[PDB]
């Protein structure tokens, strides 16, 4: 259960990288 | 290995509770305007 | 606003908002109680620390 | 800016060195005599190179009591005679 | 004993010389003060 | 306009060194804590409290001088000069370790004076007191390490001794006895300090390499006027550079500079919480599941079990000299040692 | 005023620093603290 | 009942969401080993 | 009835008041002599 | 036209005077033998 | 909109809902006390207050109920060991239900003060805007506190109208709840004098009444009102938090060092009773007291109560736990069953050797036996190729006196080393490591967890004091600095006084 | 009683997961117009 | 990219929240005894 | 852990009753 717990948390962090990079809030100049 | 029996639910709630707190705030923000 | 039965018996207690005494008021007198309170704490601190040892005051479990 | 005289105007003036050319050697010599005369050892109670142990003593004169520490110390110095 | 003095005259002599070289400019500083 | 308001004007006068009301507390406490360390590391010994030499007068250098803690028999005494231990004698006061508490406490109130100095000048100038807020983390570290930790143990003896190599002994003591490296609160403090050093280097390099050409000299330092209303570097170009290099990038100066405050301050606060638990020996020393199967499986070896063998070596080899009051006598045959060595 | 040039003072002051700190590295090899 | 004069909406932009989820996740990745023990 | 530690408690108590007494007596004297002109 | 003794003058000599005393002491220590 | 860390600022100018929120936090706190009490009553084992007391089972709120006179249960048992008692309603189950029934009544009061926030009492009559006269509010709430402080010491502590408090002998063997008379002498300031705690709440209660009456009829000065922002309610939060963490460091220290308010039969022994061998001295002093009167060695050690021998033993040291070693102390070494006895080690010459006890600093400690003067004469070696003090070449035997193995002597090296390994902990006891699956790793007592929790909370609330303290003094520049400040208010040697335009 | 160890986290997530699903949808509806 | 015209907003009124919270809280109270077993 | 899990769910359903009654969506006529 521990290994699945650790791998699951690590996978979510890598998944958060993809969303934070390619689906970020677009920088915008006024 | 002989781990703590509640370390699973302690970790599950350590992630779930503050995560959905931030999700609740973000979804209601995007739904405004 | 809305009134009640109790909040009127209470009214005089919450009305003198912002009212003040002129100048320094009782400030010099306030300073001397703080001086007495400081030396008081300094006594009980040094008794517990065993820096001040009084007669008849055995600071130990054997009391 | 705050009214005080600039340091560059002072440390380059002649009068500053008319005074300080003797003040800093005087206090440097004041520092020297504090050590050479041996007053430094007695003011602070620092052991001299011949004052750490006795001739056959080889255990540290460590203070083991609190309220009679001033006395245990003085007891350990009289062993050096 | 006697060493509690041997060390402070350089302090006293440096101070003693420091007074004589500036006081005409220091009496001007506090005369202007009052 | 009484005596109080007149004294207020003299303190808050714009001179070379601002005094202020905080100065009545800061300057003497700071000057006597500093001068107390310089007086100790130059003349005062550590022979009767630790069995050590710690001054230039005995032969120590800049790395080995220190103002060592009092003996373990002294407890948590204030060690006042007029107190019952020294009885007014200055020589005996220095020999019992009175300079340590002299520096620890005058230094503690000196840190209060410097933070009150930040509040006092921020108000008169008219800025927000965030610099005073940030200074709370260094105070939290000093209060937890130098005061709360020895109060939780037996005496001031086990507090940090003011010295370069003495601090190094403090580092090794926490590894052997507390396993302080494994503690998750020190890990967060490590991320704050190194993370803080990261942001300090990368922000300065980003500004210096996104500057605008506002002069004609090859040394671009003078193309900036404090009076100017325009930004000296391009926030747009720096944002696109880091977005393509690293994936993300800042886009708001106010959030950037606040993040530079939050990271190192939060790190130090966490480490302060870590050793507060170390005053009660509430360590993060072991993993129970690891130990139980390692006790019954002689072929189970991890990097974590190898570090505990090193701590068992640190404790057994430095204790009789680091704690002379215990009178530790360890024969040769009980010292844990590996092969050959 | 500027009677004594500054670069003269900085040179003599800097040469005073080297003389003192050089003595402190000299005392590390003789007397107390030299392991001999 | 009259509305209350003292209420204001709450916001959480997308960047604070990623920052919050990040902090929550690695904080869990760090402490999970100690919860299992 | 008085213990030596209680004696010495009064010595540090009086010593702090003189230090605080001389510190303020001087600063007040200097604030009066070097006023700020308005 | 400038004053001689200021608060700055006090802060300078609170560090400068005790310092130079310590330099002569540590310099003399280099000639202490066992 | 409001950031997530500012959502509760909507109550600053809403006294009704501010009361409603404070009603909800108080409802939450009291609900925990009743819930934490019921959970403890369901996991408690009152069948042995000697070797399995409350502080060996991880009881947190149970000692706080027992400190002020709540000792019996409706089920018929008492924490002192007495059966056949009738505590009336105010038992453990009664006070827990009293905190549960109470918790619901605040929840209903919070709903009312939330819906009907627009009360005329919360408005300044001259201006018609929300206003709270915090100066007079302080004197009113202090006056009540002075009354409740004097009443708690004059009636509840003295036994004049109450149970009293928990007192005990210096060695924590005969604890009970007794009424205590106040101590007005200097010994009333001894932290180990129960009379001073009574005299404190009586004397400070009277001064609280005088001060409360003063702060009710006397208005603050004009300068201290302005300097401290006595119109801004957040200046109270700054000073209240400041006083709060001041009291947190006090209770954290008195818990760790020990005082008359933290008995050892309710939270365990302290760290410093093991460093000074405080219990071992009394044990040996009573052994020679029996031997001098002609009693045999077997009879002198058999007179030692098991409760006294359980204190002189390192497993109860609150400085032996781990940060993540969760659970009660019984989860560690086990559930204590019996005193095996006092071990006596002798070599082949016949002289008595003493095992060097483990200090609280060491997770592990070697086995070394010295003699009467401290000369090493036996140990368990690491490298044996050149060993000189092993148990075989020295013929180390072990004998017990009192307890279970009273009169038994063991001579084979394997078993003598077993008891020598346990002797570094103190007096040897038999443990039940199977009922709870004990891992054999030491854990700390409720005394350590309370000390750790409140010392950390005290340090955390220091940041709140300076944060909310800077919020009240720098309220004008909270959203930034004046947007038309000029390089003249800041320029040096310009204004004589920093930031005073009245002096150019 | 000797009950299942995963039954605790089974009930906890069985309650939590669909709960927050409805809560997110509701708070984002009241934040509209 | 031009935005997608197929997008619609989602709603869940207050009464539907109570009904949903009631359903899963009762389904949990019923099935929990079989989860522990 | 079972007894605490049953009573916790029971308490939520009772707390759900208090809001569904005194904090319902008012039905209005038009
Ligand atoms: C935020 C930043 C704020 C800015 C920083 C401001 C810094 C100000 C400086 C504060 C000065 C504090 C000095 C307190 C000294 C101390 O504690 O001195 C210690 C003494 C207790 O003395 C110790 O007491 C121990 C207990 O002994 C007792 O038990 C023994 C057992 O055998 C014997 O029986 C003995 O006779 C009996 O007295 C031992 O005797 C030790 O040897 C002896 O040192 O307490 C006492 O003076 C008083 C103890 C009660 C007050 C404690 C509150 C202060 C400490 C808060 C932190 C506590 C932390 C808990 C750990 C976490
Ligand atoms: C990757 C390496 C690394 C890093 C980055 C850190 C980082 C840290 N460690 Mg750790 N450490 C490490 C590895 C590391 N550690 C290892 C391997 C060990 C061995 C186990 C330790 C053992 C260790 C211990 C034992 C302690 C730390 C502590 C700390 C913190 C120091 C806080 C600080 O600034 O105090 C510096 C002190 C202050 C900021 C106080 C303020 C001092 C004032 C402001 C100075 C004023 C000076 C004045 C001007 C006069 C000067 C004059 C003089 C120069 C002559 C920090 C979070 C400490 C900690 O957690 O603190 C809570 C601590 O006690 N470390
Ligand atoms: C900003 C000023 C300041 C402050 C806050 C401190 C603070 C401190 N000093 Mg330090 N000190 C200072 C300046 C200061 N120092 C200066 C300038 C010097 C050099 C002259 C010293 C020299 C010094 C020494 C040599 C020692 C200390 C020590 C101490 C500590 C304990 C002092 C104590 O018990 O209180 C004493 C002060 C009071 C109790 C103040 C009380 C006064 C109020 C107003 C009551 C009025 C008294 C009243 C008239 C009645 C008198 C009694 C009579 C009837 C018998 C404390 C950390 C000790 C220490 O840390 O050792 C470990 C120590 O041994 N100080
Ligand atoms: C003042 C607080 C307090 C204290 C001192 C205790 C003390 C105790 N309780 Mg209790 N408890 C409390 C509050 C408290 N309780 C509350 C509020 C609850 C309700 C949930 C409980 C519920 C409870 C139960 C159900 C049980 C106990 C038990 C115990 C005992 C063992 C505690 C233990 O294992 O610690 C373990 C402590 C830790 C592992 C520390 C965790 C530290 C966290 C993870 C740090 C978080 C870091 C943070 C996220 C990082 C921030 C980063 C930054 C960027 C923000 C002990 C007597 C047990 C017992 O003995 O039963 C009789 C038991 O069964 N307690
Ligand atoms: C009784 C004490 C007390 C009270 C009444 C307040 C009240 C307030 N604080 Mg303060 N604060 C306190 C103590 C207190 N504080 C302490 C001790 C600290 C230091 C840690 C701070 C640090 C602090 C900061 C840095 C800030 C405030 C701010 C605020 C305001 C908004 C808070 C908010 O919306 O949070 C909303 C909080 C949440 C939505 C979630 C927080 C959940 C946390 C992270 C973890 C969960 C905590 C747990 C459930 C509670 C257990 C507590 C128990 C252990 C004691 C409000 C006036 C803010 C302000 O000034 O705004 C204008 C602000 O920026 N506070
Ligand atoms: C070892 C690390 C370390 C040191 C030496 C240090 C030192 C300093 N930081 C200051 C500031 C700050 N530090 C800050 C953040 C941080 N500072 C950090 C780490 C450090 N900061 C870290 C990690 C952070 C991130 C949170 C901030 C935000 C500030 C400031 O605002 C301030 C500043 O302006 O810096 C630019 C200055 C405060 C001076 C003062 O109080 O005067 C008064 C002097 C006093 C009170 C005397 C101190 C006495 C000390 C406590 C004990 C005695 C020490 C002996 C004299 C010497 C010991 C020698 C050793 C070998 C043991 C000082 C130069
Ligand atoms: C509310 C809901 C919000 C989400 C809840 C999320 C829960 C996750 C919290 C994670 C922490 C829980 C610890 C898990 C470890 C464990 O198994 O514990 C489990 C332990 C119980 O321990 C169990 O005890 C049993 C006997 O009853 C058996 O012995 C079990 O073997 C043993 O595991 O739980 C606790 O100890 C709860 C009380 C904790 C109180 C600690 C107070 C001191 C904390 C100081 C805080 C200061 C921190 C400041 C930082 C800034
Ligand atoms: C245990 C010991 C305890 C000691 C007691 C406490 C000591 C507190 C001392 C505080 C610091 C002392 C500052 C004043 C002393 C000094 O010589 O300053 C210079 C002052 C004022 O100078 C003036 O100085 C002014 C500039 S400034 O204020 O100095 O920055 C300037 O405006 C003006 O022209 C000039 O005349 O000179 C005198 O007035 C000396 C008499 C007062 C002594
Ligand atoms: C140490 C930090 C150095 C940071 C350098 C960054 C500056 C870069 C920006 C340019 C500014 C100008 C160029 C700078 C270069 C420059 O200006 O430096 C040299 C500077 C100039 O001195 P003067 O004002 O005499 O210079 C002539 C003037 O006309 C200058 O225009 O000398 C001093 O200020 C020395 C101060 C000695 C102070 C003695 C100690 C004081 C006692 C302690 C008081 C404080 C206690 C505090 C308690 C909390
Ligand atoms: C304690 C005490 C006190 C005090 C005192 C004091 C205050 C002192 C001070 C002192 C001091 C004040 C001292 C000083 C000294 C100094 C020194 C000793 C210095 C040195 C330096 C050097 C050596 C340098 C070096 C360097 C560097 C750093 C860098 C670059 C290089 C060089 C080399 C230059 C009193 C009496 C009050 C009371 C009683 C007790
Ligand atoms: C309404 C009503 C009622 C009812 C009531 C009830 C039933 C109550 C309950 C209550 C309760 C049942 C409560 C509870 C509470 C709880 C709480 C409040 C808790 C909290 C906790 C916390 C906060 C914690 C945290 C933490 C963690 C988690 C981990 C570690 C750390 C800490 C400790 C921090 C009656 C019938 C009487 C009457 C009528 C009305
Ligand atoms: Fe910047």
């Amino acid at each position: 259960m521990e290994t699945i717990t650790y791998v699951f948390i690590f996978a979510c962090i890598i998944a958060l990288f993809f969303f934070a990079i390619f689906f970020r809030e677009p920088p915008r100049i006024t | 290995m002989e781990v703590n029996q509640l370390g699973l639910i302690a970790t599950a709630l350590f992630v779930l509770v503050p995560s959905v707190f931030l999700i609740i705030l973000y979804v209601q923000t995007e739904s405004q305007q | 606003a809305r009134r009640t039965w109790l909040g009127d018996i209470l009214r005089p207690l919450n009305s003198e908002y912002g009212k003040v005494a002129p100048g320094w008021g009782t400030t010099p007198l306030m300073a001397v109680f703080m001086g007495l309170f400081l030396v008081f704490l300094l006594i009980i601190l040094e008794i517990y620390n065993s820096t001040l040892i009084l007669d008849g005051v055995n600071v130990s479990w054997k009391a | 800016t705050t009214g005080e005289r600039p340091f560059s105007d002072i440390i380059t003036s002649v009068r500053y060195w008319v005074i300080h050319s003797i003040t800093i050697p005087a206090l440097f010599i004041a520092g020297w005599l504090f050590v050479s005369t041996g007053l430094a050892y007695d003011v602070f109670g620092t052991p001299r190179p011949d004052s750490y142990y006795a001739q056959e003593q080889r255990s540290i004169p460590l203070v083991t009591d609190r309220f009679e520490a001033k006395q245990q110390v003085e007891t350990f110095l009289e062993q050096l005679k | 004993d006697w060493r509690v003095l041997v060390v402070l005259l350089p302090v006293l002599l440096a101070a003693g010389w420091a007074v004589r070289n500036i006081l005409p400019y220091a009496v001007k500083q506090v005369q202007k003060l009052l | 306009r009484g005596w109080f308001d007149i004294l207020d004007d003299w303190l808050k006068r714009d001179r070379f060194v601002f005094v202020g009301w905080s100065g009545i507390l800061l300057f003497p406490c700071a000057y006597l804590a500093l001068g107390g360390w310089l007086t100790g590391t130059t003349f005062v010994t550590s022979w009767y409290t630790h069995g050590l030499a710690s001054s230039y007068l005995e032969g120590c250098n800049f790395l080995t001088v220190a103002v060592s803690t009092p003996a373990n028999s002294m407890g948590h005494s204030l060690l006042l000069l007029w107190g019952p231990e020294a009885q007014g004698d200055f020589t005996r006061w220095c020999q019992l370790g009175g300079l340590w508490t002299f520096i620890a406490l005058h230094g503690a109130f000196g840190l209060i004076g410097f933070m009150l100095r930040q509040f006092e000048i921020a108000r008169l100038v008219g800025v927000r007191p965030y610099n005073a807020i940030a200074f709370s983390a260094p105070i939290a570290v000093f209060v937890s390490v130098f005061l709360i930790y020895p109060l939780g143990q037996s005496s001031w003896f086990f507090a940090p001794s003011f010295g370069v190599a003495a601090i190094f002994r403090f580092l090794l003591f926490f590894q052997g006895f507390h396993n302080w490296t494994l503690n998750p609160f020190h890990m967060m403090g490590v991320a704050g300090v190194l993370g803080g050093a990261l942001l300090c280097a990368i922000h300065g390099a980003t500004v210096e390499n996104t500057l605008f050409q506002d002069g004609e000299g090859a040394s671009t330092f003078r193309a900036f006027n404090p009076t100017q209303a325009e930004e000296t570097y391009s926030m747009v170009t720096a944002n696109r550079f880091w977005s393509q290099i690293f994936g993300i990038a800042f886009s708001n100066k106010r959030w950037l500079h606040f993040f530079m405050l939050f990271v190192p301050v939060t790190g130090l606060w966490m480490s302060a919480i870590g050793v507060v638990g170390l005053a009660l020996n509430l360590r993060s020393y072991d993993f129970i599941s690891q130990e139980i199967r390692a006790a019954e499986d002689p072929e189970f070896e991890t990097f974590y079990t190898k570090n505990l063998l090193l701590n068992e070596g640190i404790r057994a080899w430095m204790a009789p000299q680091d704690q002379p009051h215990e009178n530790f006598v360890f024969p040769e045959e009980v010292l844990p040692r590996g092969n050959a060595l | 005023g500027g009677r004594i040039p500054l670069w003269i003072v900085a040179t003599v002051a800097g040469m005073g620093v080297i003389v003192i700190v050089g003595l402190f590295f000299y005392g590390a090899y003789a007397g107390l603290g030299s392991s001999l | 009942m009259e509305p209350n004069p003292n209420r204001q909406p709450v916001e959480l932009n997308r960047t604070s969401l990623y920052l919050g989820l990040l902090l929550i996740l690695v904080l869990a990745l760090l402490f999970s080993s100690y919860f299992f023990n | 009835t008085i213990t030596p530690s209680l004696k010495g408690f009064f010595i540090g108590l009086l010593s702090g008041a003189v230090v605080l007494g001389l510190t303020f007596a001087v600063l007040i004297a200097i604030s009066q002599i070097d006023k700020v002109q308005r | 036209s400038y004053p001689i003794f200021t608060v700055r003058w006090v802060a300078v000599h609170t560090l400068a005077v005790p310092t130079i005393f310590f330099l002569g002491a540590i310099a003399a220590m280099q000639f202490i033998q066992r | 909109g409001l950031p997530w860390y500012r959502v509760h600022t909507v109550l600053i100018n809403d006294p009704g809902r501010l009361i409603a929120a404070h009603l909800m936090h108080t409802a939450l706190v009291a609900g925990w006390a009743g819930s934490m009490a019921l959970y403890e009553l369901a996991t408690f084992d009152p069948s042995d207050p000697v070797l399995n007391p409350m502080w060996r089972q991880g009881m947190f709120v149970l000692p706080f109920m027992a400190r002020l006179g709540v000792t019996g249960s409706w089920s018929g048992w008492s924490i002192t060991g007495e059966t056949g008692i009738d505590p009336g309603f105010w038992s453990f189950e009664g006070v827990a239900l009293a905190h549960i029934v109470l918790s619901g009544l605040l929840f209903l009061a919070a709903c009312w003060h939330w819906v009907y926030w627009d009360l005329e009492l919360f408005r300044d009559p001259r201006t018609g805007e929300p206003a709270l006269d915090l100066p007079k509010m302080f004197g009113i709430h202090l006056f009540l506190a002075g009354l409740l402080c004097f009443g708690f010491g004059a009636f509840h502590l003295t036994g004049l109208f109450g149970p009293g408090m928990w007192v005990s002998d210096p060695y924590g063997l005969t604890g009970s709840v007794q009424p205590v008379a106040p101590e007005w002498g200097p010994d009333g300031f001894n932290p180990y004098n129960p009379g001073g705690v009574v005299a404190h709440h009586i004397a400070a209660g009277i001064v609280g009444i005088i001060a409360g009456l003063f702060h009710i009829l006397v208005r603050p000065p004009q300068r201290l009102y302005k300097a401290l922002r006595m119109g801004n309610i957040e200046t109270v939060l700054s000073s209240s938090i400041a006083a709060v963490f001041f009291a947190a460091f006090v209770v954290a220290g008195t818990m760790w060092y020990g005082s008359a308010t933290t008995p050892i039969e309710l939270f365990g022994p302290t760290r410093y009773q093991w460093d000074s061998s405080y219990f071992q001295q009394e044990i040996n002093r009573r052994v020679q007291a029996s031997l001098a009167s002609g009693a045999t060695l077997e009879e002198a050690w058999s007179a030692i109560p098991e409760k006294l021998a359980f204190y002189d033993y390192i497993g109860n040291n609150p400085a032996k736990g781990g940060l993540f070693r969760t659970g009660p102390m019984n989860k560690g070494d086990g559930i204590a069953q019996a005193w095996k006895g006092h071990a006596v080690f002798r070599n082949k010459e016949g002289e008595e050797l003493f095992v060097r006890r483990m200090p609280a600093f060491f997770e592990s400690f070697p086995v070394i036996l010295t003699d009467k003067n401290g000369v090493v004469k036996a140990d368990i070696p690491f490298r044996r190729a050149e060993s000189k003090y092993s148990f075989e070449q020295q013929g180390v035997t072990v004998s017990f006196y009192g307890g279970e193995l009273n009169g038994q002597t063991f001579t084979d090296p394997p078993t003598v080393k077993s008891y020598a390994r346990k002797a570094i902990f103190g007096e040897i006891f038999e443990f039940d490591t199977e009922t709870l699956n004990s891992d054999g790793i030491f854990r700390t007592s409720p005394r350590g967890w309370f000390t750790f929790a409140h010392a950390v909370f005290a340090l955390l609330f220091f940041f709140g004091h300076i944060w909310h303290g800077a919020r009240t003094l720098f309220r004008d520049v909270f959203s930034g600095i004046d947007p038309e400040l000029s390089p003249e208010q800041v320029e040096w040697g310009f204004y004589q006084k920093v930031g005073d335009v009245t002096t150019r």
